[PDB]
């Protein structure tokens, strides 16, 4: 669209992707190496992960405040 | 007492009565801690009325003296 | 004869200009040369400025050969 | 969906012109530049200036007698009236060098040559916009249409806020070269004016009533012509089709001391480039309805100030 | 008096001290140095300034037989010793090499060229002692021959030698951070102790000094073995570290170098390993005070890791206090720190190493409040740099939110180390992601936002070394190379700052180079490969890269898509400024904390946007921890007053200097809306100074005292206390040079020396400023301002000398001097050459103003704003005056000026725009022409100073009229000067009025033989040739009225103000030449010469150079030039044609405008370097062409000096041409 969906051009790609997933596999293979057993699959508490994929991994390129 | 040598005001005299920097400042006039300035960063080479000073310390000066 | 096909860059119009101008090239003509040179010169001097046929100087060489 | 309306008329307006290229000025134009030149203002000569700045000044009559350095805004006048001289000055004199070369004598310069080009072309010369680091000034688009248009309704408002020397109601902010330090100048004046000490300068915060009225002094300020983009002012709905673009009305400002999550909270863009830099204040916005405020921040609105 | 003067000084010097320093006696010779001879450069200094000063004098008659003779063999003694020492600093790295067989088989040729070389060496010192006094030993004419061949050949030797010297840094890992030379000096030992003992800082982080302790032996002679280091800062404060496994010096450098980087990390390894018991022990106050700071340090976080854990386990088994209690120890022990061991200690280190364990408490027990989490799985808990030292398997290990790695073992001694903000945790969990996916942080942002400190916090907290450097545009692949070498091979982490200005082509090959070692690493592969070098190379993993790159400048390029994919971004836009602040204060142990943090943010942020814009003002974190800094030792000092009135005073006397006039009363009008309880406050003032600086000032003769001065030159004197370097921006001719010299003055005159040198960047090139490889044999130049700088920071001297820049800040030279401007204070070369700054130095430059500067530049040096009203016009003339009563103190100086003083001030200002007068074609600040008439009038009345006569006032007051007249006058048109003569017939003393047909005032002249107005040119026809140039000019008024002009200014004698040069002004073809060559032929050649020039676009300041050296031919300095003795004049057509630079500064009169000012200039002859040449006599002429539209204009600064004039057309042709018709 331009400056409405973005104050300047940032050029993103997979290199943040792998990273992000090469984190959270790490973090589920290390939660269930201790699990012996599955209530339903998982006993995960997903909120760091939403400050990893938030900050550190795509926090690289942003220039701008509004933009976090 | 006398204006003309008992009033005359040694260095120190005119510097500590100076530093009392009590008042007439009703254009508006900055800080005595170093310099005065006019208006826009501009040296004063005195204290705009510093006369009324000098009556008022040798009036307390004649009244010490009697 | 100098012409478009004769400059490659501009300062070989700065040394021209300069030979307009002057006529002294920086230590070209004074690398130990200037003196054998005039040297070879004031024998025509003897006449042409004709000091009573007697004798002449040394800068005043150079005076005559940047004239002549 | 209106943002689609946008992205395809620049696609349009470039695809064109791609292909528009594959087909197989020392002229009465300078004469139109020279008409100009006989048409913007003239300048404000400090001896003036200085003096006319001194002679009235004051937040509010009753509250004190007239005087200079003391106000804030006096001294705003100064710095303002001093940066539009600066370029009031090169204004005349370049267009003057630019004309006094063919009609006038001067060994041809390769600056004036750019202005040239530049007045037959919609864009002014980068004379008037930028310097080596920076120096921008009013860079908008037309060469007369809307840059010394601007210039010119500047210097209007301006001398009117100087001539006859009274606070007109309804400032317009686009005019200011500094908007914020028309903001502070605002926050020492009502710490200075009122509660003076029973308010402190670091104590004080900021706020702002939006005036929920068409039809109509106290403490703050009357802003005219900030723009909105994507809703109403209050009630604020779905914007329609067209008309992208909509008016600001009269948001009155506000300050208090400290102390003494249903909020959505806007930024305040300068032009419509919309950076870090030009970011001149945030304002609250409670106008919500049903819609959570982070509906309206993924929609991505602002409050701008120029529209271009 | 002066007989004796010579006397003496002659006796001291024919009887000098000879003792000199063998390296020893190990073959049949002996080759020697002398460790006095700064004593013998020094007086020599003083002595040739003691004969100068005679000599000038006036009453030294006798003197100039002998004085000369000794003087010359004075000069001429020096470069040769020079000359001397260099070659055998030389010959002195290069015995060593070829002791060795093997390599001298290896490489027979130039074995035998230095055997060949060794006995012509011999000779030399043979030759040396059988003198037995280094005077005729310089007096041989042979030797100067020699030494420079030898000098070229040794530097072909060691072009032998890199083959080898690779190999040799292949060996051992650091060396790769040191240059070739140095390198060599390094390697040439010859001792156990004194070689290695002044360079042990720049081959590892912190040591500066080992003990050595003879072990004797049977038989061997006592070997030295190391076993305490030392960390020295300032003079006596210093660390000491004890080792109980020792380090034994050998044969082999390698050896003994990598063993005691082993048993260093050993010893290290095991003191933390009991500390780490004790801690728990003894108690908080034991083991604080017993061990060094790193180790304390390190206990204090292990402590508190271990101890919250257990009352989070304790938390786990049931609802409990005892995680309460625990942080309750935690803040029990703040109290017990916080009282005692901040207010009261001895030394500087010791009191660095406490304030580092409060600040790191303060943010321990502030998490420690909020840390809400139920067990260590808690996200809460696993969010800060946690530490674990393992017993089970001995080894520390640091922990992040999953990366772990172990301590690295590396002595620092108590470093500065800085606040935890959150901002720094982004960066903390960032990097340490980063780095266990194998890459490397390149963080961004503006200026100043802690960068590269961060790195270098997160290496220190890591226990490892991090080694800075800084990219400049004249870099190249190699070294880099070998850079990135040392980083794999020793383990060091590497942060290249402004690695964005560097050259595209360098960044494409590096891209290969960093990516080849990235694909290494990643295996986990023991050996591996590297592009461009042969031999294989291994690795150690803990290494790591990092850029600070600067978005968006002038001369910035973008970095090649191949090389975005390696770094990981990291986003430092705005950095905090609140907690940052808070924190310090209770570091320095404040009380009133919280308030006066609000205080200072609000009032930078005010004073950064409502004040007004200029490009020279900074407040960002630079002034802020300059500020904190300073005001450590406010509260230090005994007075418990109320700590907001000290931080009032400091905070504005910090930030007065820089404000511009009108900013002030807008600052302080600000400060008192923050600070209402407070009324005023003095400044402190410092009484020696205040009660010293009248003394000398009036010690000069021509100097007077203002309170102006007063303020600025005390403003100067703390700016300089506190901050690296500074700046003093202000317009021309308002006294900045001045300034800086007395204060220099001031400052020797209570002991403690100072010197100054100056510099101009812009006449000289950048390449030629810092040195570079040639470009023809590859080989290395050396750098001007890089040899004053080494020659500079030697430690064991007494001088503090002050290095000036003086031109103006274009970016591309200035930027590249971050690193030595910022905390790091480290000089770096792309050389591969890396010089510690010392206190014993400063860098000052002194610019007009800043208008080509990022914040990069005006953020790192303080800054003092010189203004034009601070020394008006008028206490110059007062100076002047007081240079007349010196000698002509008869009543001149009062007569003269009862006129003056009136007919200046109240006159002056009505001349500008009163009347029109609306084309003065040089658009100037009054000052100049002030300078000019003055100058005008000495030479006016210099006949009557010659006579000894002394005359009325009525015909003084003529003179200034017409002195005057011109010289102001100078710079108008006809009509412009018909209404100035109205204005002077206005309300001004006489002018002619005896005919005045007519004529203006300009036409006549007084007269020295009576008071008269009268003007002529004299008639003379032409000789008897008819060549055009036979032909060559006949004599005109316009001719005969300039030589008047001209030849006043040119009889005096070298005045202050007066540079003796001259300057017309006129159209293309308006008589410059003409007039000039009139004057030009009425020379004699016997006692006086000349020279011509002229100037085109593209003439280079070499060229000014190269035709100024062949004008003179010798260096009158050092007491040459018989033939040069004559006086000579330069003379140039048009000073105005040279190419201005893009920014809008030109770079070809900047080399004129250092001959003019100061004469003489720095050599390039790729020989020596820091040394200039000297003018003592020149004189200097010009010509302008009207400047204004498509004419360029001068540089304003140079303006001062000449006399400029207008130069009107004739409007007589019709008899200029008569004659020659005539004939
Ligand atoms: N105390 C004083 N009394 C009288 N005259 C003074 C005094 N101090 C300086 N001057 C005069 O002021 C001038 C000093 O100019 P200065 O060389 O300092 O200019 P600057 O500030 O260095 O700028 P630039 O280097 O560009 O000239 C000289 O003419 C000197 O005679
Ligand atoms: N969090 C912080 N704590 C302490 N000092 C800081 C912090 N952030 C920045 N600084 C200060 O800023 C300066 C470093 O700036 P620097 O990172 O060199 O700027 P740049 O990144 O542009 O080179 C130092 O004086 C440093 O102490
Ligand atoms: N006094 C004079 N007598 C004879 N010819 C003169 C005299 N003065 C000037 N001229 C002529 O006028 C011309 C002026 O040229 P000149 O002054 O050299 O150019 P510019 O002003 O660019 O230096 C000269 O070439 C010279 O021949």
């Amino acid at each position: 669209f331009g400056p409405l969906g973005w104050c300047v051009p940032y050029e993103y790609n997979y290199s943040d992707l792998e990273a992000s997933l090469l984190y959270i596999e790490k973090y589920l293979t290390n939660l269930m190496s201790t699990p012996q057993p599955n209530s339903h699959n998982l006993p995960i508490s997903m909120n760091v992960v939403r400050y990893m994929i938030c900050e550190v991994q795509y926090g690289g390129r942003i220039t701008d405040d509004l933009d976090r | 007492k006398l204006r003309q040598r008992k009033d005359l005001t040694e260095e120190e005299i005119v510097d500590i009565q100076f530093r009392n920097r009590g008042e007439g400042l009703e254009n508006g006039e900055f800080y005595d801690g170093q310099f005065w300035r006019n208006i826009q960063g501009l040296i004063l080479p005195h204290h705009p009325k510093k006369d009324e000073f000098i009556e008022e310390y040798l009036k307390q000066e004649e009244v010490r003296i009697n | 004869l100098m012409t478009d096909s004769e400059v490659k860059k501009e300062e070989f119009l700065e040394y021209i200009n300069m030979v307009l101008s002057t006529g002294e090239i920086p230590n070209l003509l004074a690398k130990d040369e200037r003196e054998v040179w005039l040297g070879d010169i004031s024998q025509a001097y003897c006449k042409e400025k004709n000091l009573g046929n007697i004798d002449p100087p040394q800068s005043e060489l150079w005076t005559y050969f940047v004239d002549r | 969906s209106n943002a689609d309306l946008t992205f395809r008329l620049k696609e349009s307006k470039e695809m064109i012109n791609t292909v528009m290229e594959t087909r197989p000025r020392e002229e009465i134009v300078q004469d139109k530049a020279k008409d100009m030149l006989k048409n913007l203002p003239p300048d404000y000569n400090d001896v003036e200036v200085r003096e006319l700045v001194s002679k009235l000044g004051g937040p509010n009559p009753k509250t004190s007698t007239e005087r200079g350095m003391t106000v804030p805004l006096n001294i705003f006048l100064y710095q303002e009236v001093t940066r539009m001289q600066r370029v009031i000055g090169l204004v005349r004199k370049t267009l003057q060098d630019t004309i006094l070369a063919i009609d006038g004598q001067i060994i041809m310069t390769p600056e004036i040559l750019e202005a040239i080009n530049a007045i037959y072309d919609a864009k002014v010369p980068n004379s008037w916009l930028y310097d080596p680091s920076g120096a921008e000034i009013s860079w908008l688009l037309p060469n007369l249409g809307s840059w010394s248009t601007s210039l010119s309704d500047r210097n209007k408002q301006l001398n009117d806020w100087l001539r006859s020397g009274q606070r007109p109601i309804l400032f317009w902010l686009t005019g200011f070269f500094n908007p914020q330090g028309f903001l502070t100048g605002m926050k020492q004046e009502v710490t200075r004016n009122h509660k003076k000490e029973a308010w402190s300068l670091d104590d004080v915060v900021y706020s702002t009533t939006v005036k929920e009225r068409e039809k109509e002094p106290a403490e703050g300020v009357y802003i005219k012509g900030l723009y909105l983009e994507g809703c109403k002012w209050s009630k604020n709905g779905l914007d329609d089709s067209d008309p992208k673009k909509i008016f600001a009305d009269l948001p009155i400002l506000h300050v208090s001391a400290i102390n003494k999550s249903n909020t959505y909270l806007c930024p305040v863009y300068k032009y419509p480039k919309r950076t870090d830099k030009y970011l001149i204040f945030r304002v609250g916005l409670p106008c919500e309805g049903s819609n959570n405020p982070s509906h309206w921040k993924l929609r991505g609105v602002a409050l701008l100030c120029s529209t271009e | 008096k002066i007989r004796t003067g010579l006397d003496e000084i002659n006796l001291y010097w024919n009887d000098m001290q000879f003792q000199f320093g063998i390296w020893g006696k190990r073959d049949v010779p002996c080759m020697l140095n002398g460790l006095i001879v700064g004593t013998i450069l020094e007086r020599l200094e003083e002595d040739q300034l003691q004969l100068s000063t005679f000599n000038s004098q006036r009453h030294v008659t006798p003197f100039k037989a002998e004085v000369e003779n000794l003087i010359r063999t004075f000069s001429d003694v020096n470069d040769t010793l020079d000359m001397w020492v260099k070659v055998q600093k030389l010959w002195t790295s290069l015995e060593p090499v070829f002791t060795g067989g093997d390599i001298a088989r290896q490489m027979p040729l130039q074995a035998k060229q230095f055997q060949g070389i060794d006995k012509n060496w011999m000779k030399i010192m043979e030759k040396a002692v059988e003198t037995k006094k280094v005077i005729p030993c310089c007096q041989n004419d042979m030797l100067k021959d020699f030494l420079p061949d030898l000098n070229r050949k040794l530097e072909d030797c060691q072009k032998m030698l890199e083959a080898y010297l690779e190999g040799k840094r292949k060996k051992f890992p650091r060396f790769y951070f040191v240059s070739n030379p140095t390198l060599l000096k390094i390697l040439s030992q010859g001792s156990e102790p004194t070689s290695i003992q002044e360079d042990f800082e720049k081959l590892f982080d912190a040591i500066t000094k080992v003990t050595f302790e003879s072990a004797k032996d049977k038989k061997n002679p006592a070997l030295k073995q190391i076993t305490q280091i030392q960390q020295v800062i300032g003079r006596n404060e210093e660390n000491i570290s004890l080792t109980g496994y020792y380090v034994k010096c050998e044969g082999n450098i390698e050896d003994w170098l990598k063993k005691l980087e082993q048993n260093m990390q050993q010893t290290l390894k095991d003191i933390a390993s009991a500390a780490a018991q004790q801690v728990f022990q003894v108690g908080l106050k034991e083991f604080v005070s017993s061990q060094a700071s790193q180790i304390a340090l390190l206990g204090l976080q292990i402590l508190w890791t271990s101890k919250v854990n257990e009352g989070l386990e304790r938390l786990s088994r049931n609802e409990r206090n005892a995680m309460d209690i625990k942080r309750n120890e935690i803040k029990e022990h703040m109290n017990i720190l916080s009282s005692m061991c901040l207010e009261d200690l001895n030394g500087a280190v010791e009191r660095t190493k406490v304030e580092t364990l409060v600040t790191i408490q303060v943010h321990q027990k502030d998490i420690s409040m909020d840390l809400k989490c139920k067990d260590v799985n808690d996200f809460e808990w696993q969010k800060q740099t946690r530490i674990a030292w393992k017993t089970d398997i001995d080894e520390c290990i640091i922990s992040i939110t999953d990366w772990d790695s172990p301590y690295s073992y590396e002595f620092l001694g108590a470093k500065e180390r800085l606040c935890i903000t959150p901002l720094t945790d982004r960066c903390y969990i960032t990097l340490a992601q980063a780095m266990s996916m194998y890459y490397g942080g390149a963080p961004a942002g503006p200026a100043g936002t802690g960068k590269t400190e961060t790195v270098k916090d997160l290496g220190r907290t890591l226990g490892v070394f991090v080694v800075v450097t800084n990219c400049s545009d004249q870099h190249r692949y190699r070294d880099m190379a070998k850079i990135f070498k040392g980083l794999v091979q020793s383990g060091l982490w590497g942060c290249f700052d402004e690695f964005n200005r560097i050259d595209l082509e360098v960044l494409s090959v590096v891209a290969m180079q960093v990516e080849s070692i990235t694909t290494a690493r990643k295996q986990h592969m023991k050996k591996f490969m590297f592009p461009e070098e042969e031999i294989e190379i291994e690795l150690i993993p803990t290494v790591s890269y990092f850029i600070t790159m600067n978005p968006g400048y002038a001369g910035r390029q973008e970095l090649p898509e191949n090389l975005k994919v390696l770094f990981r971004g990291v986003s430092m836009m705005v950095p905090d400024r609140e907690i940052i602040i808070k924190v310090k204060l209770a570091s320095v142990g404040y009380l009133q904390i919280d308030l006066l943090a609000k205080k200072f943010n609000v009032l930078y942020r005010l004073c950064e946007e409502q004040l007004s814009k200029q490009r020279h003002y900074d407040f960002g974190l630079r002034n802020i921890l300059s500020v904190l800094r300073t005001a450590g030792n406010t509260k230090r000092q005994e007075i418990k007053s109320d700590e907001e009135m000290l931080l009032m005073r400091s905070l504005r006397d910090m930030n007065l200097s820089k404000l511009v006039a009108d900013d002030i009363p807008l600052f302080n009008g600000l400060l008192a809306d923050i600070f209402p309880k407070l009324k005023e406050v003095p400044k402190k003032l410092y009484p020696d100074v205040e009660k010293k600086i009248p003394e000398e000032i009036n010690a000069e003769s021509y100097l007077i005292n203002t309170p102006s001065f007063q303020l600025k030159i005390i403003q100067l004197y703390e700016t300089c206390l506190v901050r690296h370097g500074f700046m003093l921006v202000g317009p021309t001719g308002s006294g900045k040079s001045t300034i800086m010299k007395i204060l220099t003055e001031v400052l020797t005159k209570l002991g403690s020396p100072h010197k100054i040198v100056i510099m101009n960047p812009k006449a000289i090139t950048a390449e030629q400023m810092y040195g570079v490889k040639s470009e023809i044999s590859d080989d290395w130049i050396p750098g001007v301002f890089s040899t004053i700088w080494a020659k500079s920071n030697n430690r064991a001297l007494k001088h503090t000398t002050w290095i000036t820049c003086d031109g103006p800040v274009d970016a591309i030279w200035i930027e590249n001097l971050n690193t030595v401007l910022d905390d790091n204070k480290i000089l770096t070369l792309a050389n591969g050459e890396r010089i510690a700054m010392t206190e014993n130095c400063k860098v000052v430059f002194e610019v007009e103003n800043l208008n080509n500067a990022s914040p990069a530049t005006v953020s790192r040096c303080g800054q003092v704003y010189v203004s034009p009203t601070d020394l008006g016009y008028e206490a110059v003339i007062e100076g002047w005056i007081r240079n007349r009563k010196a000698s002509g103190r008869a009543e001149e100086s009062d007569k003269l000026g009862n006129i003056l003083r009136k007919y200046l001030i109240n006159m002056r200002f009505i001349e500008l725009q009163s009347k029109e007068c609306k084309e003065p074609m040089m658009d100037t600040s009054p000052v100049i022409s002030v300078i000019n008439i003055l100058n005008l009038l000495t030479g006016c009345l210099q006949y009557f100073v010659q006579t000894q006569r002394t005359l009325s006032e009525q015909e003084y007051e003529k003179f200034i009229v017409y002195s005057m007249a011109w010289a102001i006058g100078g710079i108008y048109e006809a009509q412009d000067r018909v209404r100035f003569h109205e204005l002077l017939l206005a309300k001004n003393a006489p002018i002619p009025q005896k005919g005045k047909e007519n004529e203006t005032v300009f036409d006549y002249y007084v007269s020295q033989d009576y008071l008269d107005w009268k003007i002529c040119s004299p008639e003379e026809w032409v000789p008897p040739q008819s060549l055009q140039f036979s032909q060559l000019l006949l004599p005109t008024l316009d001719s005969f009225r300039a030589e008047m002009l001209l030849n006043f200014i040119l009889t005096q004698p070298k005045s202050h103000t007066c540079s003796n040069s001259a300057l017309l002004i006129g159209g293309s073809g308006t008589a410059k030449t003409s007039s000039v060559l009139l004057y030009c032929n009425k020379f004699d050649p016997q006692k006086m010469l000349f020279k011509r020039t002229n100037f085109s676009s593209a003439t280079s300041p070499f060229m000014f150079q190269s035709t100024i050296e062949a004008e003179c031919d010798f260096k009158v300095g050092k007491e040459f030039a018989p033939p040069g003795n004559k006086m000579m004049t330069i003379f140039i057509d048009d000073m105005s044609m040279p190419f201005v630079n893009k920014w809008g500064d030109q770079i070809t009169l900047e080399l004129v405008r250092q001959l003019i000012e100061t004469g003489g200039f720095y050599m390039l002859d790729k020989t020596q370097r820091g040394n200039q040449r000297k003018m003592k006599n020149l004189q200097y002429i010009g010509a302008m062409n009207h400047p204004g539209g498509g004419r360029n204009d001068i540089p304003n600064r140079l303006k001062r000096q000449f006399f400029i004039f207008n130069m009107i057309l004739p409007l007589s042709i019709e008899g200029i041409y008569g004659p020659i018709i005539k004939h």
